[PDB]
């Protein structure tokens, strides 16, 4: 490709889906980097943790 | 008799229903015949130990937050020495006007108390509405005992009573000297000339 100095160029790059009978994506949310810390009340609903799950 | 030789008073203050009575049963002599709470509003409890040869009778007085009762609770801390500034780490409003507790508490007590900080309810630990380390924090910038209790076991709270007591104690210590009493003499028959 060629980018001049202004010019977008939209990259059409083709992949595949998931199965979700093959991966779990409920599996333990958004891991910590290190493991421990205070362990404080999560203050969302089931429901959204199960969207930010999938959206991460 | 008597016979004890100091009466603290020592005011158990916090938002309703952060736990604070049966806190306040599990350490100490209880349910002697005091009516009850509400009737008349803030609970007397009491206890006895002891510190450098001296006894020390301590009185605790449980707050009871009812909104009615609010100009009644003023009244009451007029003269307290003893603090204890009791919330509980699963709720987390109770933090939001602890420090209110302790401005208001500041207030018109004594001219300098001891105020402790103690987190009821750590047997719920995994639901922590507040971290330990923030209230921690907040307990060292205002001088202030701090403690976490299981409310299963009451190990943690007789410890921070003891040191309460210690640190209020030396405050007031009056220095005391003795009190012997053996000078004699002087049993004659008296040839008197005045």
């Amino acid at each position: 490709y060629h980018v001049e100095a202004s010019h977008t160029s939209r990259i059409i790059v083709p992949i595949k889906k998931i199965d979700y009978k093959k991966y779990n994506f409920e599996n333990t949310p958004i891991p910590r980097i290190y493991p421990g810390r205070q362990f404080i009340q999560s203050g969302l609903n089931e429901e959204q943790t199960i969207e930010m799950r999938q959206k991460f | 008799g008597y016979d004890y030789d100091y009466l603290f008073k020592i005011v158990l203050i916090g938002d309703s229903g952060v736990g604070k009575s049966n806190l306040l049963s599990r350490f100490t002599t209880d349910e002697f015949n005091i009516e009850s709470k509400s009737t008349i509003g803030v609970e007397f409890a009491t206890r006895t130990i002891e510190v450098e040869n001296k006894k020390i009778k301590a009185q605790i007085w449980d707050t009871a937050g009812q909104e009615r009762y609010r100009a009644i609770t003023s009244a009451y801390y007029r003269g307290a020495v003893g603090a204890l500034i009791v919330y509980d780490i699963s709720k987390s409003s109770s933090y939001e006007n602890c420090n209110h507790w302790l401005t208001e508490l500041r207030e018109n007590a004594d001219d300098n108390v001891a105020v402790g900080l103690i987190g009821n309810k750590s047997d719920l630990a995994h639901l922590r509405a507040v971290p330990t380390d923030e209230a921690k924090n907040f307990a060292m910038e205002n001088q202030m005992l701090f403690t976490e209790t299981s409310a299963l076991n009451s190990d943690n709270v007789d410890k921070a009573f003891r040191e309460l007591i210690v640190a209020i104690f030396q405050m007031v210590s009056k220095h005391q000297v003795d009190l012997s009493g053996s000078g004699t003499n002087n049993m004659g028959s008296n040839g008197a000339p005045k």
